[PDB]
């Protein structure tokens, strides 16, 4: 699976959002129904998943699903 | 004076997972208990326990919630909603502010607190959850049941380890009968079989070592017991001011009429051979209800399957009883589903008021030999229908000399 | 009705002392007892300060084979409580015994005994598990030891309710007392979570200051640049009695415990509500029992636990409780010198609110440089405040789950 | 008599009381104060020093001071 799809596997598994749910234009609180910690072990699972440390500074600048897919790829 | 009464009930137990069915399987004598299966138990020198099998909170607590709680959270919170669904009562915005909850837990989010440990030793503190204190803490039951019914009463959550079932309850009916709440949803729950908790309670020798036969492991006032079984699950009672309750039309259990409290003052984990505070406590319950010892039919022991506790306790019903020593009933359910430790005495309650409503009593199962020079009939083996029954009591003895004693009257 | 308790003893161990006499004093002269945590490696913490208790020493109390077998928070409670039953000069006696007691908690107990018993679980497997490690660790052991060392054989409670228990566990005993199941009791709470479980979790919840170039000035209650609370250990005890029960012995008497009142807020796990309706809730049925007017109050002990969102939710819920005389009434955080010490906050914070009463004093709230907009409330900043017409004062504490509690003392 | 008195070393340090104390036929039990933890966690301190491991039937026969010295010996 291409890095979008295993991004939004695992935004759609943390904050318990079916896959059709997840767009890319879509943020997590507003939209998914998250909050502090929800985005928090979402950050987590990421940073897991992908192998990459992301600074508290920068991990509260990803707020939807395309700050996560741009995050990732950059990196 | 303002009178309490029960008007919901709620269970998870290793016997069945609502009220009745757990009632059941214990007037029928059955063992909840069971090999230990979601860990290795290779080195630990018991490898069974108490667990509730089969348990689904799907439909209650969605999976990223779920994930958020501990088992004993999760326990609790499904025997919450079951109480508040038998109970009946709407929540409104003029009901709010006075309707709480009073639940505990002896020592919590074990599971999760490994889990977290596990995690922070093996990569730091980074890798450690964000859900990691409200996930763990004993009284998140209490809040997430307040926020799933928005309740904007009182809410406390006793700690007093084996006794906290009771001391929830008792202070639940004290803040009904004081003033702060017309309802209160109050009980236990508990989830130790962890590798932490099962490593810890045999470390102190406290455990039984009967894994060839686990079943026959927990034999409370037996002469061959060699330490309690630990037991999971959670108890939830609703309490009612009695106008409250009739006003609404409300079902009715019972009424919560004594609760006594006492301590041991003697040591950390072991009770006093002539058993002072139990006796304390439980006089302390017949007088703020009223009664005298022989008014008291049934009596659901604390009944560990300690040597040493087991004859503590029947010392002190017998000191507390004298004549009506012979007459009145006395049985450990714990035979059957363990030691549920904060949750117990929940449970327990809701046992002592189911036999007011069905003029029954649990037996004391594994019972074969009792103990030299006690003459108290454990209702052994079987169950057995009894009548005239007005009047239960409930034990319940913890860590640090701390007891709790709750008195139920039919009706 | 009805029998009325009163404050008979005080004990207590703080971050700016050791003392009740030590920590008022340092508490009066603005003195922070934050400084960097040196007990365990920080260097992947984003947190590394706290408020820790300074040259603890227990050794006369508590004996080397006993230590071992309890946590740091119990060791805490111990030796505040025997300040308190000293303080007191309550003889025990064996018809005085079964109506004296203890109300005793902790909100998240023996973090460290816990992590140290896992750890042994974990290199060696289950046999290296403490014997002592669930007697050392659980929340009521304080209260049971206590009642041992005095032989207290009355009621003995412990209510955990996270940042809320000190509140609890004091205001329960006094219904113990009012109910009758009790003349005397020993209540309050105990905490040291310092531990790098307590200071990894609460920052993994994104809940802790990460000022850790100046730890003093990270705990502002109320100030524009707040970025989460600062830990705190210590414990608080308090001993109530009745009044008849104490005058008749002629025992210290503080103050009386008068106002008592509990609320949820039904909102969040950890966030409170804006508006802070259960906070509201929460002060007014401790008005109500107390029955007293929001004008009569001098003081308010908030929470103040220099949460953004707190904070405000706090401010919010005196404005409504107050009104009028909103800009009137004090408010201050003692929490910005000696930190958030979670279950035995309210313990210390009740201490704090009684000793107001007796010298007619207000403990600041430091490092308000900047209070946030449009708030009008006098939050006593940078020093203290002396004050003359002080009959009333307020103790707050809210918690994880949403819980309240608030306790009203009177003078004399 | 040291590697044998490391013996009378730990049981006093376990239980709070002087070497004076630690006599070779001495029980735990009935003359030192121990109750059944502080038995526990004495044989652990004693598994522990000699890097030995005991059963806890054969810890069940070690309740005096020269009891420990014999079996710690043997192995
Ligand atoms: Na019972
Ligand atoms: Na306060």
């Amino acid at each position: 699976s291409t890095i979008e799809e295993r991004v939004k596997k695992i935004i759609g598994e943390q904050l318990g959002v079916k896959q059709e749910e997840v767009t890319n234009n879509a943020s997590f609180v507003e939209d998914l129904g998250a909050d502090s910690l929800d985005t928090v072990e979402l950050v987590m699972a990421l940073e897991e998943e992908f192998d990459t440390e992301i600074p508290d500074e920068e991990a509260e600048k990803i707020t939807t699903v395309q700050a996560a897919i741009d995050y990732i790829n950059g990196h | 004076k303002r009178r309490v009464v029960v008007t919901g009930l709620g269970m998870l137990s290793p016997v069945g997972n609502t009220v009745e069915s757990t009632w059941k399987a214990l007037l029928a004598g059955q063992s909840g208990i069971s090999l230990i299966d979601h860990f290795d138990t290779s080195a630990y020198a018991t490898k069974f326990a108490g667990l509730v099998k089969d348990f689904n909170c799907e439909d209650i607590i969605s999976r990223k919630e779920q994930r958020k709680m501990d088992a004993f959270i999760q326990y609790g919170i499904v025997a919450g909603v079951q109480a508040m669904q038998d109970s009946g009562l709407e929540i409104t915005e003029e009901n709010a502010t006075r309707i709480g909850a009073a639940i505990g837990s002896g020592i919590g989010g074990l599971g999760l607190i490994e889990e977290n440990h596990t995690s922070l030793m093996n990569g730091g503190p980074r890798k450690i959850s964000p859900f990691f204190v409200p996930s763990t803490i004993v009284n998140m039951v209490a809040g997430h049941l307040t926020i799933m019914y928005g309740l904007r009463g009182p809410s406390i959550s006793i700690a007093t380890a084996c006794t906290s079932g009771v001391h929830n309850i008792g202070h639940a009916a004290r803040i009904i009968a004081y003033g702060d709440a017309d309802v209160m949803v109050a009980g236990g729950a508990e989830k130790a079989s962890t590798p932490l908790g099962v490593g810890g309670f045999g470390a102190a020798r406290a455990l039984s070592t009967r894994n060839d036969n686990p079943q026959a492991a927990s034999r409370p006032w037996d002469k061959e017991r060699d330490g309690f079984v630990l037991g999971d699950g959670a108890g939830m009672l609703v309490l009612e001011e009695y106008e409250h309750a009739k006003k609404r039309g409300a079902k009715i259990y019972a009424e919560l009429v004594g609760f006594g409290m006492s301590s041991d003052a003697y040591h950390m984990t072991s009770p006093p051979e002539n058993g002072a505070g139990a006796a304390l406590a439980m006089a302390n319950a017949l007088r703020d209800a009223g009664i005298e010892a022989s008014q008291i039919g049934y009596v659901n022991a604390h009944g560990t399957s300690t040597p040493a506790g087991d004859k503590a306790e029947a010392q002190a019903v017998k000191t507390i009883f004298g004549e009506a020593a012979s007459r009145v009933l006395v049985s450990s359910t714990k035979s059957m589903t363990g030691h549920l430790l904060g949750a117990a005495g929940a449970v327990e309650s809701i046992y002592s008021i189911l036999a007011l409503r069905d003029q029954a009593v649990p037996p004391t199962i594994n019972l074969d030999n009792p103990d030299e020079g006690c003459d108290l009939d454990f209702v052994p083996h079987e169950a057995r229908q009894v009548s005239g029954m007005e009047y239960t009591l409930c034990n319940s003895f913890g860590f640090g000399g701390t007891n709790g004693s709750l008195i139920f009257k039919k009706i």
